[PDB]
DNA sequence: ACACACTCTCCAATTCTCTAA
DNA sequence: TTAGAGAATTGGAGAGTGTGTTTTTTTTTTTT
């Protein structure tokens, strides 16, 4: 084995040597620099790079990979022999901990209390990432590259690093370093004097005193398109210590370096876990209507119903008497009709949303569910966004009052353990749905043929039948289309409805005796031609704000209204 | 000598500490006269309740120097301001008896830190956070005093205990038999401690996410004051507690558990007869309660009536209660006046007939949650009882 | 590997006895 | 009269030994 104190000499060598080219090529030694910062405190971790080691000494680097956890202790050694030539300044007294120190040197006047820093590496660049099927027992103590997605994280707890006690007789102090998952504590004093004269002094822990550290445990998985043919998805725990925490959230994806070791058992089979590193994560109204969805033909109106619905109106909140802003929207088609190319477009389109279908299938439900934590549910997981329920018409129960309770409070419960817990559900709902039996039936009404209760059914701002039927020349131009596709800006869009959504436009008086005026004489039409309400109103102040907000303009002013009216107005044309 | 004490692991005079905390006592008038805290320790006197609440924006604008102190060291502080108060209380109005000694109880107006962002460098400091309460436990009672009395010859001794353990007597010093001294349960000396669970709130969620929770633990008289679903502030200590590995063994694991140690929460006529009288006397008054009824709805004038006089209803063999029912199209406004109604009666009750409904109407036998044992759970309409029971989707 | 219950041993503290200060 | 040395009996400090330790298929009554 190599002489550990020539390769500690040789590592002080790299930290006091190396520059990489560094501040613009001025040659400023990047690690110097970093000792200076952490000396004066400014400063925690340090992510020694084996790239720049490889410059000088590749053979240090493979003496680095296999059998890591040596050169970890003996960088951090390095690094604390040579900090005090790099301190020229004395730092203020800001942490009770320290205090304790500060009066312990006081008092004096392990070094494992006073090692204030932690030292981690960035793997060489050499090392590809390997999946987690890949990482074999040949693998256990080497430095190692894992590519997944993460599935869960808990949250952060204190984890316990050296023991300090007290003594009630002798007056002296005692510490215990920790280095296994588990230990066992002092109980009775060890100091000469209390040994000699028997006295039988206790020892009384100091929370005060002993030092602690951020800890946090997570899960990640396996890619699916990464497992092999007819086979289940593997997993692989990694523990996250020190400034590494919170970095992760569940289902991202994530780049992991670590060392890869056996658990401690308090047979000669063991489980093992990935020791983490370092954590890497992977006019305008017409031009913006025509932006939608350019690949079918037709539904002008539609697609600006679907961008009003992306916009959204104005919570006015009036001292409680709420009225909310979400549009929601439901449509109806014929079997097979085009409605799934424009449901699917508005979801790729969307910054924030969610799918799922009403037959209730294996997966998890439209809300929360619990697993052996509470988790999912697409009601929950777009939230400040909209969510689309395909094939509504197949809901049960459970799924038609969970879409109630959404619509009336915006929130959900489900029972971990019987406690009633609850859980944020806040965005808009947008509904798809085929009739009962075959093409939908003009000589029936919209309850008879799709068969929800008029009671939700009648919550939607707008309804519109998607009905369409065959013709020579769309039908080959359809055909010439999918045949081409077989055969061979949203990032302005975002930014603008993220720049005009700031806008809350109020309405003055004249503009409310207007549409009272046209209220009135719209229900009179239509008990003469019933379905109208109060609801209709609402979604004509709602449609009509969302469309104020499009435009940059303080206020809603007619032409608002005129555009709301006519397009709820011709809504009930798609029916016929 | 008091003035030699100091804190351990740090520099701060015990003594000094008590003697500005009189002083902040003999000093803080109200900045909106005696000072504010003596006009409540004069009342306090008569009135007989056994706390002191102080709010710590008066500490800090007060003096910086001993809010620091507070903030940082409560295990030790606390005590101190605890004795303040008491000399105080006992140099003033000498004759006055009162069964215990004062607490003091600081706390912080409004909310610090974020559940979510408590760190290790917290670790015994007092903080400040709210959320919505989950579930409390039943009340657990605790060793203060041990009792030991001899089997051999009934001599008895009493045991005051550290930090949960008991100095068990070898032998008895009248007799000289050793392993003879027995402890006695009911006759040793018992306290009173709760265990509540708390939620962040909705508001302050990041999108999408679960909620996190914490544990509290209430003492003596704050031991049952909240009652599930509704919402609080707290102020206590951030404690931290190694756990066992198994119930025989020794050894402890390296990652703690922690909990809050609560010290304060917050919760977030002959006049009126002559008014009531003289508009009673006023002539239309049936007419203007019944106006008065559901603001939101213009016409309904004789429903309100009704619903109006369902809730003065007649006087006791015959039911003398009134029962009324309202017909027609889902949709009306109708669900809005029954929440209405319900919102005036302190005995009312709310439930749909719908097998969603979040309490039945029928009474039912089910095992608890918690102990497993069986629990009679009577439906809304008995709960009712003397009251007014709305229900929709009837 | 880490805790009760039981059995057993050797070292030296307490008292009797004879002696000197 | 007061105190120390040599011999005999006994307590207990200490060591050694033995033992324990949610998630799927099928039936039956009564609700529909
Ligand atoms: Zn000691
Ligand atoms: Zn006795």
């Amino acid at each position: 084995l190599k002489d550990y104190a020539l390769e500690k000499e040789k590592v002080k060598k790299f930290l006091q040597e190396f520059y990489q080219d560094d501040e613009l090529g001025k040659k400023q030694f990047k690690y110097g620099n970093q000792l200076v910062r952490l000396a004066h405190r400014e400063q925690v971790a340090l992510y020694v790079d084996l790239d720049d080691v490889a410059e000088d000494d590749p053979e240090l680097v493979d003496s680095i990979c296999e059998n890591a956890r040596r050169y970890a202790k003996l960088f951090a050694d390095a690094v604390q022999e040579l900090l005090p030539q790099y301190k020229e300044r004395e730092v203020v007294n800001k942490d009770v901990l320290d205090v304790y120190i500060e009066h312990r040197l006081m008092m004096e006047q392990p070094a494992e209390l006073m090692r204030r820093f932690e030292l981690y590496f960035q793997g060489p660049s050499s090392n590809k990432p390997r999946v987690i099927r890949e990482v074999r027992a040949d693998s256990v103590g080497k430095l190692v590259t894992v590519r997944g997605i993460v599935t869960r994280v808990s949250e952060v707890k204190p984890k316990m690093v050296v023991a300090t006690y007290t003594c009630d007789q002798c007056g002296a102090e005692t510490y215990q370093p920790i280095q296994s998952p588990t230990f066992m504590p002092l109980i009775m004093c060890p100091s000469q004097e209390c040994q000699t004269n028997r006295s039988g002094g206790r020892l009384y822990l100091q929370t005060r005193g002993s030092r602690f550290i951020k800890f946090q445990e997570m899960k990640m998985q396996e890619h699916s398109d990464q497992v092999p043919v007819g086979n289940i998805p593997r997993s692989i725990t990694v523990l996250v210590e020190g400034e590494n925490t919170r970095i992760a959230q569940p289902g991202d994806h994530v780049s992991v370096t670590g060392i890869f070791l056996p658990i401690l058992r308090t047979g000669l089979l063991s489980e093992t876990y990935l020791e983490a590193h370092r954590i890497v994560k992977m006019d305008f109204y017409e031009k913006l209507a025509a932006s939608i969805a350019p690949e079918i033909y037709g539904h002008e109106d539609v697609k600006k119903a679907l961008l009003l619905l992306l916009v959204g109106g104005v919570d006015q909140s009036p001292r409680g008497m709420k009225i909310r802003g979400n549009i929601n929207i439901c449509l109806m088609g014929d079997p097979g009709v085009a409605k799934s190319q424009l449901l699917s477009y508005i979801d790729r389109l969307a910054p924030r949303s969610q799918y799922t279908t009403g037959r209730g299938s294996s997966g998890v439900g439209l809300t929360a569910a619990v697993l052996r934590t509470l988790e999912g549910g697409a009601l929950v997981l777009a939230d400040q966004g909209v969510c689309c329920i395909d094939e509504f018409d197949k809901m049960a129960e459970a799924d038609r009052t969970a879409i109630h309770e959404v619509m009336e409070q915006q929130t959900i419960s489900i029972a971990k353990a019987g406690i009633l817990t609850t859980l944020n559900a806040r965005c808009s709902i947008l509904a798809a749905a085929n009739p009962a039996y075959g093409r939908y039936n003009p000589r029936r009404s919209l309850e008879q043929n799709i068969q929800l209760p008029a009671a939700l059914l009648s919550r939607f701002d707008l309804l519109w039948l998607i009905q369409d039927r065959p013709d020579r020349d769309n039908d080959l131009r359809l055909a010439q289309h999918i045949t081409y596709v077989h055969q061979h800006d949203m990032k302005l869009m975002r930014r603008y409805i993220a720049m005009c959504r700031e806008k809350q436009p109020m309405v003055p008086e004249s503009l409310a005796d207007y549409i009272t005026a046209a209220y009135v004489e719209m229900r009179r039409e239509a008990w003469a031609s019933t379905y109208t309400s109060a609801r209709t109103l609402l979604a004509i102040l709602r449609l009509s704000t969302a469309l104020a907000r499009l435009r940059m303009v303080d206020v809603v002013e007619k032409e608002d209204v005129n555009e709301a009216i006519r397009l709820m107005e011709m809504s009930k044309d798609s029916l016929l | 000598l008091g003035q030699k004490l100091v804190i351990w692991g740090t520099d701060v005079n015990v003594a000094a500490c008590k003697e500005n905390f009189q002083r902040f006592l003999q000093r803080f008038i109200d900045p909106l006269t005696e000072p504010l805290y003596m006009q409540r320790l004069g009342e306090i006197n008569v009135i007989g309740e056994p706390f002191l609440n102080v709010n710590c924006e008066h500490i800090k604008s007060f003096d910086k120097n001993l809010y620091r102190q507070l903030i940082s060291y409560p295990q030790e502080v606390i005590p101190t301001f605890d004795m303040a108060v008491n000399e105080i209380f006992f140099d003033r109005y000498p004759d006055s008896i009162l069964e215990h000694q004062i607490q003091v109880r600081p706390f912080n107006a409004l909310k610090t830190k974020n559940m979510r962002n408590l760190n290790p460098e917290d670790i015994d400091q007092l903080i400040t956070i709210s959320g919505m309460v989950i579930r409390t436990s039943q009340l657990i009672p605790e060793m203060q005093e041990a009792f030991f009395q001899c089997q051999v010859c009934a001599h008895t001794t009493r045991v005051e205990m550290d930090r949960g353990r008991i100095a068990e007597p070898s032998v008895c010093g009248r007799c000289h038999t050793t392993h003879s001294m027995a402890l006695i349960h009911n006759r040793s000396l018992f306290s009173d401690k709760q265990m509540i669970k708390l939620q962040e709130s909705p508001e302050d969620m990041p999108a999408g996410q679960t909620p996190h929770t914490v544990i509290l633990f209430a003492h003596n008289d704050l031991v049952d004051k909240v009652q599930p679903g509704d919402r609080v502030n707290v102020t206590g200590i951030y404690r931290a507690v190694p756990i066992r590995v198994n119930p025989r063994v020794s050894n402890v694991k390296s990652v703690y558990k922690t909990h809050i140690d609560v010290i304060h929460y917050r919760k977030t006529s002959e006049k009126r007869v002559e008014l009531l009288k003289e508009l009673s006397r006023k002539p239309d008054i049936y007419e203007r309660l019944a106006s008065a009824l559901a603001p939101s709805i213009y016409e309904h004038e004789d429903i309100k009536k009704g619903i109006l006089l369902q809730l003065f209803g007649g006087t006791r063999k015959f039911r003398a209660e009134i029962n009324i029912l309202l017909c027609g199209d889902p949709g009306t406004s109708k669900s809005q006046l029954l929440q209405y109604v319900y919102n005036l009666v302190p005995r009312g009750q709310y439930t749909s007939g719908k097998g969603s409904s979040a309490v039945g109407l029928t009474a039912y036998v089910m095992k608890d949650p918690e102990t497993r044992q069986l629990v009679l759970q009577t439906g809304a309409l008995v709960l009712s009882d003397n009251g007014i029971c709305c229900i929709d989707e009837f």
